[PDB]
């Protein structure tokens, strides 16, 4: 959607204290989750980044 | 003037009775307003 | 958890047998119910939903007084190692779980009366080896042993860390905001009465922080002006019925920690205790953390009762005590009103009202207990209230050392 997150991200930083940009929840791998899961492993790393 | 207490007497203070010997009619009391959450709306608890 | 406690039995005034008749025992303790969790059974919000302004048990702190006295004719095994028998009526089994009156085959032995019976856990070993059922004993025997302790008010202990406050206590406080002090003082006693726990656990150090809370904010340090991390408690009207408090949380300056850890010991030196909610469940929530967690320290015998001195385990005179100190509601509100009035809460005009008011609401109480005294002489065999004299409406005790002590414990 024309990466719009991105900007989202931006513009939220000139209006902290009224609005708060967070990761989503379901971006987070699972918790009982292990290491070995590859695809989880790959969230932790875009998360990261 | 016996059951009506607090509401004659200038000496009845907040929080008296005579409960065990007799009934008044006008006394003081507390209301509430409790909520009644349930489990989920207490807790962090969502799919995995 | 905590495998061992010592406790006393209660003192005689004078009177040759423990105050308290049958039918105390057989309402207080009947039904063959179990006796140790029921302090609150007979405990409300306020006074006016409470029948304690006439009859037996005229006064709020009547029953529980009257409870204590009946545990010191029947609390033998841990004075002797054995179950006896009082008046026909005895335990009906070794492990302690309620009373009866004695069977016909083989009784027990009878108790010899005595007063003032120091008592330890370990000369009763069967309650070790069912610690995980007796447990409730323990949080009565101290409470039991913390009001036999003293004349008028109950003891209880104080103390605040150099560290802030945990996270989980925080988050248990903003759930208990709107609360009134009776119905968080149950929940205290509710938690440490019916399972073991460890000292290092969340609630204990969730309420070692409310005792602290309440006595700031009774003497006033505490205020909308300046809270402990945002939270204080709030008084009722002077006006109307002075003898409530609930707890608050506020955007207020937040006190600083005490550049050393603070702690000691309390007491109200004054009868007013006897009937005054607030006192008796500020004791008890504070009892309760002491209860699960054993003394800190020994207290100090120097402004005890005769026959508090030197008590094995509980009191002394030597380095490791700590001092206990007492206060008069009558001074304590005025150095209430005192402090906000230069916190500027109030005006000066208010404050000379406000003193008009608790004092001519405490003449009350005075007047109301004096003359319940007279109607329950201790003489009868049993006793309801206290005893005290007239003079003991008037001492102002260590009220300034008390008020000088929060002053140091929220800087």
């Amino acid at each position: 959607n024309d990466y719009a997150a991105f900007w989202k991200c931006i513009a939220s930083w000139a209006y902290n204290g009224l609005v708060t940009t967070v990761l989503s929840e379901d971006a987070f791998p699972d918790s009982s989750q292990s290491i070995t899961h590859l695809p989880s492993m790959w969230k932790c790393l875009f998360l990261t980044l | 003037p016996l059951r009506w207490p607090g509401l004659v007497d200038p000496n009845y203070r907040v929080g008296t009775n005579d409960l065990p010997n007799r009934i008044t009619l006008y006394n003081s009391l507390y209301r509430y307003n409790f909520t009644y959450p349930t489990l989920d709306g207490i807790m962090y608890v969502r799919s995995a | 958890a905590q495998r061992q406690f010592f406790g006393l039995t209660y003192n005689f005034y004078g009177q040759p047998a423990p105050l308290f008749d049958l039918n105390d025992l057989q309402e207080l303790a009947g039904c063959y119910a179990r006796p140790w969790t029921s302090r609150f059974s007979h405990l409300a919000i306020s006074t006016g939903s409470l029948p304690v302004w006439s009859a037996r048990y005229p006064s709020v702190a009547s029953r529980n007084i009257i409870v204590n006295t009946l545990l010191g004719a029947h609390l033998n095994p841990f004075a002797g190692g054995q179950v006896t028998s009082h008046q026909g009526i005895t335990w009906r089994d070794p492990v302690l779980s309620s009373l009866a009156p004695v069977p016909a085959i083989q009784p027990p032995p009878v108790w010899a009366v005595a007063e003032n019976v120091p008592l330890d856990s370990n000369n009763y070993p069967t309650y070790v080896l069912n610690l995980s059922s007796m447990w409730p004993i323990n949080q009565d025997v101290h409470i039991m042993t913390m009001w036999a302790l003293s004349d008028q008010g109950p003891i209880y202990h104080l103390e605040v860390p150099v560290d802030p406050m945990p996270a989980a206590t925080t988050a248990a406080l903003m759930a208990y905001i709107g609360v009134p002090i009776a119905h968080l003082a149950q929940t205290a006693y509710r938690f440490a009465g019916q399972l073991p726990q460890s000292p290092d656990s969340t609630m204990v150090s969730t309420i070692r922080w409310l005792s602290a809370i309440w006595f700031g904010s009774l003497t006033g340090r505490l205020n909308r002006s300046r809270t402990c991390n945002g939270f204080y408690f709030e008084f009722a009207k002077p006006a109307l019925n002075p003898d409530q408090a609930v707890l608050k949380w506020n955007d207020g300056a937040r006190a600083a920690p005490p550049a050393a850890a603070q702690s000691s010991y309390m007491r109200c030196i004054s009868p007013h205790w006897q009937h005054q909610i607030v006192e008796v469940a500020g004791a008890l929530m504070s009892q309760s953390v002491t209860a699960v967690t054993g003394l800190p320290a020994l207290i100090d015998e120097a402004t005890l009762p005769a026959w508090s001195q030197g008590v094995a385990n509980l009191t002394g005179n030597g380095q490791g005590v700590v001092p206990c100190l007492d206060y008069n509601p009558v001074p304590m509100a005025a150095a209430r009103h005192l402090q906000w009035r230069q916190d500027g809460l109030i005006t000066a005009a208010q404050e000379a009202q406000l003193n008009n008011d608790y004092t001519a609401y405490a003449l009350t109480i005075e007047r109301h207990l004096t003359a319940m005294l007279v109607a329950n002489p201790i003489a009868a065999g049993r006793m309801p209230i206290q005893p005290f004299n007239a003079a003991d409406f008037g001492q102002a005790g260590q009220t300034a050392a008390a008020v000088a002590l929060a002053q140091a414990m929220f800087v």
